[PDB]
């Protein structure tokens, strides 16, 4: 199940610490392998920094971009949160 | 100069990938000398000679005015009549997806790449190349996890290193003050070094295991692999020359497979045995924000509008003959002399630009002087042309762009520090899963630095480096070799320095 | 002691915000009352409407101050600037230095050099 | 307007904008700058850090100009019109040459034809000889080679000579000028100007001299103004009677004039000009202009083509006429009637 | 709107062609901060310009460390107007009135408090600290059971 | 730049003697030089030509002392080693010294910096 045609990159901003729940790291731990295998041509930039509220960006064609926070979401709720971003 | 008449600016060296901390001494318009300043995590009170003695190339072949190529000649242009001439060409060419191409050089800062990524993205291009050979195609290591392309054990990690393997890099000509740290650890401890690639005259002792991937495969399967296995704090260092090679696809999977096989040694609670060494200041920061060709589909689309963002060591095959070339930079060199329009930008001693060094340390320069002539700041040039091309970029100030920067990667807002890679083990995907079937050619590793004194536009324009190269060619130990002073064969001296 | 001059006002602190409120109105009134008298003292060739416009704008820049001790410094400066003007200690060049008779966009600023 | 100016010969000028300490990069020569207009163009060029050559004749009358610019900025050269070398020495380092040399009345060594035609000839021939970028020559309003007034004819022939030698000439035709030290408002407030041939009923569109110096500054920066012809006139038409009405309302004096029949006054005026050494305001041709009326020749650029909107003379009467109010009415506000 | 250049900021007698566009200026409504820059008399350019707060590093050329003791506040060089060459003598002209000035503070907090109260933009860099390591003269002469890795020369 | 008094860098030397010295022809040009007497301008002699007309002070000692000869009027007293077969120069005043042990070698060179005699 690859992405929808139009997503040009994914960008997750999380933190190493448990200050925010480990769910984004738990989802990325599992998702990033399969979510990169099904469509290798798209960059899924995993970027982290201390005290970063979890968050994901999808950049679409002609420079447009969608952001959604991942704060308080669970590893499943975060999954549909990304899912609506790359399904159309 | 005298020291009391010198202004002191604490900046960062951009002449290699280490980000050595420097003190820039200026007397008004002119930089006078470059001094080291203390950073035990980075440079340890030392800078190399090119970092030190190439500052005299900041005043010699500079770009101060926009030039438009007319009838095979470069004529001066007003900034308005240069951006209009650029906009007209882009409108005429009507570049579709990925026929706009951008190549970024060694000295570009992150405020430019993040600004250029936003300009090309809204023009429909994801074709964002790099100046090295193989910089216009997808890279063997990706950019999804930062640990793919960093010096993951810190520069400070060499202080503990027990076994170090070198893969295709001359640590003297790539990171000269990092090469010294290896020697320091070697003299005072039982550190064992072996290398794969071209032999080099070294300040430390090492074992030459070979020159190509077959040799490296025996290297890990043999005694040095067991030495790498048995050691605490083992350290494999991949040079950026490997990433330039035909078999970077195959080299990078071979190394990481050894690492993943050997965690709890390589991937512990506090250690990262995997390192990639960068020799240019712009390249880790380019990786930090995705300024890299994503797919061979993008790389196979021939461009008709090429922006050379400080690019001067570009391969001649990465620039079409019939493309409209725009060169942005601060020196008149190989990049400027083939372009249709040149735009004068800032140098690193006159900008406040972010740079990320080979280990992922985020550092900022401080402007020592103002802009020469009619030069502009580079991210303002990119923002200015986004007006003319029809897609203005939201930010109008450096803070607004540094807010943009911090939501591409939030580490870019944490200065002077290195962020830890949380999901370290996710490096397997782009390093091994994505690099499995590679048409290995067996071509040996190359020596990517032919001349240490000439590596970029500033060095190639320095009179002092010109004397360093010429004396090194003939061995003249004389102090006034191509400098003012009386000699036995020069009774009357000379005013010329560098000739 | 020596006599305080004609418009010399003793420096006193505002008791409360009501005090400050009434003083600021007194100062604004006293300025705009004097604009006809400023014009002929300093031979201003503009009409008095422009002079009173400038008085209004000077008061408007301190509109959003919610600190008694900042207002009282400000009420001090206007008292000295009023006394200085009415006694004709400053001259026409100073009063005309007060009447000015930055790029409006990034792109306008970029093209001319910074501004 | 920008930080880069490129000239007709193609040299670039990288400028630093503000103040008298900065770099305007332009080397100008302003012939006829010790008159009335000449200071406003020189102050404008000098206070923005441009080198200005000021060819002068009398040493003590040039001195107010040096204050305009920084050290080494305003260079004085002593010249004569009939000294070609001093003309050539004065324009050969320059990228713009302003020709503001004119005289209303003939002199014992210069006729109106000699100061206008021949003076322009030498100045333009040196502009051609050393290849100076820009040449803004200032003619007069109503200039016409077919005119019969010596002033409007001779300044109309110099216009054609300049173009024939240097076609890129910016020809500038101002209307009668008002300002500080103007020979318009200060004469109507004076007491010597009592004689007159018409009933002060000739009309013209008076223009502020301050806005004409600004206009000449903008022609240097708007390169496209080269080879053009500019008439620089004011927003309204007035007679000498309407202007003199404003002056009386301002100074509170109610000046009076003695009218003479032109066949009588003109011969006398030619005698006063020939027998007195100072500018008397009276001469045979100045009487002839007195009976003539201003026509704004179309197909000529205007202030709007510089993006400028001139102000009316009425707004300026208080500023410039106040020195002439009697003590009783001096403390009064501007008339603004 | 997220640190924006405000192009409607009023200009005063001290604004030149080298004055930066300001993101914001003090007006005296701000919480807990004395608006000194509003009442100081300094131009608005002082609130459009960022200062650097740091401890100067030791010069490479000397071992004395007295100029490293305190915190220094400087004004950043702007792209235009910092220096240009006078046409007459070649002296170096300037339009930056803060180029020859600096303030000195005892602690980092004092520097922040002063810049906050004056309305400056301000960036802090932290000093790089020396990594301690015992040094022993007797290391010069340690026994080597095997190959001498270098020949010491004193 | 018509006369030689507006081109020659010094009366005794035509060319520049420093890397950064602006040539006289490039500094006597411009509007500020259009009604100027060139020979009335300050045009001092080049010290680089003058010092090199001094003859070598020959000595047998290894180390020579130079204080400028003026006593307190001269310069700070220093010491010049004369061991290299080369003319040793005082860093303050430029006076040339040689050691007699190189007299035969120096009187063999095709050219030199100072008159050997
Ligand atoms: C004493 C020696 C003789 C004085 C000079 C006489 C020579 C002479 O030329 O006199 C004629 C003189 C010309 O005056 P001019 O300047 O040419 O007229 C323009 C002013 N509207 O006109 C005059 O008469 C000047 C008055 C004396
Ligand atoms: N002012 C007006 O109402 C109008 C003016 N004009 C034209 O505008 C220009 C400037 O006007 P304005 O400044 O008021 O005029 P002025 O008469 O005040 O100035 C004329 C200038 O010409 C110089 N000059 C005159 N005759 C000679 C000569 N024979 N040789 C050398 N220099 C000479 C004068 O130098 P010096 O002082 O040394 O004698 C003076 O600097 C003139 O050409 C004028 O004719 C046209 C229409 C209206
Ligand atoms: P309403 O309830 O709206 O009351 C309006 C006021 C202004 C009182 C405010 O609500 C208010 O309380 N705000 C705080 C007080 C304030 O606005 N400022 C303090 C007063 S001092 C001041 O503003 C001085 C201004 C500059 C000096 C006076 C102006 C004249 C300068 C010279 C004129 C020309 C000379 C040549
Ligand atoms: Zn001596």
């Amino acid at each position: 199940y690859a992405f929808a045609k139009g997503v040009k990159e994914l960008r997750f901003l999380f933190c190493q610490t448990s200050q925010h729940s480990a769910e984004a790291r738990s989802f990325l731990n599992r998702a990033y392998p399969i979510m990169k295998k099904h469509n290798p041509t798209i960059p899924i930039l995993l970027r982290e920094a201390q005290g970063t509220i979890p968050r994901v960006y999808a950049r679409y064609e002609f420079g447009r971009e969608k952001m959604e926070s991942l704060e308080g979401l669970t590893d499943k709720q975060i999954e549909e949160t990304v899912a609506k971003l790359v399904k159309t | 100069a005298r020291p009391w008449e010198l202004k002191r600016t604490e900046s960062i060296d951009v002449l290699d990938g280490l980000g050595s901390n420097i003190r820039v001494d200026s007397r008004g318009l002119e930089v006078m000398r470059i001094l080291p300043r203390l950073n035990d995590d980075v440079n340890e009170e030392w800078i190399n000679d090119k970092t030190r003695f190439a500052c005299d190339g900041l005043k010699t072949q500079r770009l101060t005015m926009p030039l438009v190529r007319r009838d095979g000649k470069f004529e001066p242009a007003t900034w308005e009549q240069a951006l209009t001439e650029i906009a007209h060409a882009y409108q005429t060419l009507a570049p579709k997806e990925n026929e706009f191409k951008v190549i970024a050089g060694q000295l570009v800062e992150v405020e430019s790449l993040v600004a250029m990524k936003d300009l090309a993205n809204r023009l429909g291009s994801e074709n964002l190349a790099l100046d090295f050979p193989g910089g216009s195609q997808p890279l063997a290591h990706g950019v999804d996890i930062r640990s793919n392309y960093l010096f993951n054990s810190k520069i400070w990690g060499i202080e503990e290193a027990d076994a170090i393997l070198l893969v295709g890099t001359n640590p003297r000509h790539e990171a000269a003050v990092l090469n010294a740290r290896i020697r320091k650890q070697w003299l005072r401890s039982d550190l064992e070094i072996a290398a794969v690639g071209q032999p080099w005259e070294s300040t430390f002792d090492y074992e030459h295991l070979g020159t190509d991937l077959a040799a490296l495969k025996n290297a890990l399967s043999g005694p040095f692999g067991e030495k790498l296995k048995k050691a605490k704090r083992p350290m494999i260092i991949v040079g950026s020359g490997v990433t330039e090679h035909p078999d970077a696809k195959a080299f990078y999977e071979t190394v990481w497979s050894f690492v993943e096989k050997n965690a709890s040694n390589f991937l512990t609670e506090e250690w990262c045995g995997y390192n990639v060494l960068q020799r240019a200041a712009s390249r880790a920061g380019a990786f930090e924000v995705g300024f890299v060709v994503p797919s061979p589909e993008v790389a196979a689309t021939k461009p008709k509008f090429v922006w050379l963002l400080g690019a001067d060591e570009f391969d001649p095959a990465d620039v079409p003959k019939d493309a409209f070339i725009v060169y942005q930079g601060h020196h008149g060199d190989r990049g400027a002399e083939i372009a249709d329009i040149v735009l004068p930008g800032a140098a690193y001693t006159e900008k406040a630009g972010t740079y990320v060094n080979t280990e992922g340390r985020v550092q900022m320069t401080r402007a020592a002087t103002g802009l020469p002539g009619a030069a502009r700041t580079d991210w303002k040039i990119i923002r200015a042309v986004s007006e003319f091309l029809g897609v203005p970029l939201p930010y109008d100030d450096v803070a607004q762009l540094r807010d943009r920067m911090a939501e591409i990667s939030p580490a870019l807002a944490a200065y002077d520090v290195v962020e830890p890679v949380a999901l370290r083990h996710l490096s397997k995907v782009q390093l091994v899963d994505q690099n499995k079937g590679a048409k290995v050619t067996g071509e040996p590793l190359k020596k990517v630095v032919e001349n240490f004194y000439f590596t970029d536009v500033i060095s190639r324009s320095s009179p002092t480096m010109a004397r360093c190269s010429a004396a090194k060619e003939t061995g003249d130990p004389r102090t006034n070799f191509m400098a003012p002073g009386m000699e036995e064969d020069r009774p009357m001296g000379q005013i010329a320095y560098g000739a | 002691a020596v006599q305080p001059t004609k418009f010399a006002v003793t420096v006193r602190q505002s008791r409360n915000w009501a005090d400050a409120k009434q003083r600021v109105i007194a100062a604004y009134r006293a300025w705009i009352r004097a604009a006809p008298e400023i014009q002929t003292m300093y031979s201003i060739p503009f009409p008095v409407s422009h002079i009173r416009t400038r008085i209004r704008q000077e008061f408007e820049r301190h509109r959003y101050v919610n600190k008694l001790n900042v207002v009282d410094v400000l009420l001090q400066q206007s008292n000295a600037d009023f006394q200085e003007t009415m006694n004709f200690w400053r001259q026409q060049s100073h009063v005309m230095a007060f009447f000015k008779e930055l790029p409006s966009n990034f792109i306008t600023g970029f093209l001319e050099g910074r501004n | 307007i920008s930080d880069i100016h490129i000239t007709r010969t193609g040299k670039p000028l990288i400028r630093i904008q503000g103040g008298r300490s900065s770099l305007g990069e332009h080397t100008a020569t302003v012939f006829g700058a010790t008159g009335q207009l000449g200071r406003y163009i020189v102050n404008r060029l000098a206070r923005q850090g441009c080198t200005v050559i000021v060819p002068y004749r009398e040493e003590m009358a040039k001195r107010h100009l040096k204050v305009s610019g920084d050290l080494g900025r305003v260079i004085f050269m002593e010249f004569d019109l009939r000294n070609t070398q001093s003309i050539e020495e004065s324009v050969r380092h320059s990228d713009v040459v302003y020709n503001l040399i004119g005289r209303d009345y003939p002199t014992k060594n210069f006729s109106l034809a000699d100061v206008h035609i021949e003076g322009t000839e030498r100045i333009v021939e040196a502009v051609a000889k050393y290849d100076v970028d820009r040449f803004i020559q200032v003619s007069t309003y109503n200039a016409n080679p077919d005119s019969t007034c010596e002033f409007f004819r001779t300044k109309g022939i110099a216009e054609k000579v300049a173009r024939h030698v240097f076609p890129e000439t910016t020809i500038v035709r101002p209307a009668p000028m008002f300002g500080f030290e103007d020979r318009l408002l200060l004469k109507l407030a004076s007491v010597t100007n009592l004689f007159t041939s018409n009933h002060m009923r000739e009309k013209f569109w008076p223009v502020h001299v301050n806005e004409v110096g600004e206009a000449l500054e903008r022609m240097l920066y708007d390169d496209s103004t080269a080879g053009q012809t500019f008439e620089l006139y004011g927003p309204r038409q007035y007679s000498m009677a309407q202007i003199a009405e404003l002056v009386d309302r301002e100074i509170y004096k109610k000046r009076r004039h003695i009218n003479l029949p032109k066949p009588i006054l003109q011969p006398l005026a030619e005698l006063i000009n020939r027998v007195l050494w100072w500018d008397t305001g009276l001469s045979r041709d100045q009487v002839e202009r007195e009976f003539h009326d201003q026509v704004i020749d179309p197909t000529a650029k205007t202030f709007k083509d510089l993006g400028m909107e001139p102000t009316d003379i009425s707004k300026w009467t208080y500023h410039y006429l106040l020195p002439y109010r009697p003590s009783t009415y001096y403390d009064l506000p501007p008339s603004t009637e | 709107p997220r640190n924006a250049p405000d192009y409607n900021v009023p200009i005063d007698i001290a604004t030149s062609t080298f004055t930066p566009v300001p993101k914001n200026v003090q007006d005296g409504s701000e919480e807990n901060v004395v608006p000194a820059g509003l009442i100081s008399g300094a131009p608005m350019e002082l609130q459009a310009r960022t200062v650097r707060i740091y401890k100067p590093a030791k010069p490479a050329t000397q071992s004395g460390e007295k100029n490293t003791q305190l915190w220094r506040m400087d004004w950043d060089v702007l792209g235009k107007g910092h220096r240009w060459e006078n046409p007459l003598m070649g002296w170096q002209s300037s339009a930056d009135f803060m180029q020859g000035t600096h303030l000195t503070f005892k602690t980092k907090e004092d520097a922040i408090a002063f810049a906050e109260k004056q309305g400056y933009e301000y960036f802090v860099q932290e000093p790089n600290e020396r990594h301690f390591r015992p040094k022993a003269y007797a290391n010069n002469f340690l026994y080597s059971p095997g190959k001498l890795k270098h020949i010491r020369t004193k | 730049g018509r006369p030689a008094s507006a081109v020659m860098q010094a009366p005794n030397r035509a060319e520049v003697w420093s890397r950064s010295q602006r040539p006289r022809s490039e500094a006597m040009a411009g509007p500020r030089f259009e009604q100027t007497d060139f020979d009335a301008q300050p045009r001092p002699w080049a010290a680089i030509e003058l010092i090199h007309k001094q003859p070598v002070r020959w000595t047998h000692d290894r180390i020579v002392a130079c204080d400028g000869g003026g006593g307190p009027h001269g310069h700070p007293k220093i010491y010049i080693n004369t061991d290299k077969p080369e003319i040793a120069t005082c860093n303050y005043c430029g006076l040339p010294f040689a050691n007699e042990h190189h007299r035969k070698y120096l009187e063999s060179l095709p050219q030199t910096s100072y008159p050997l005699n």
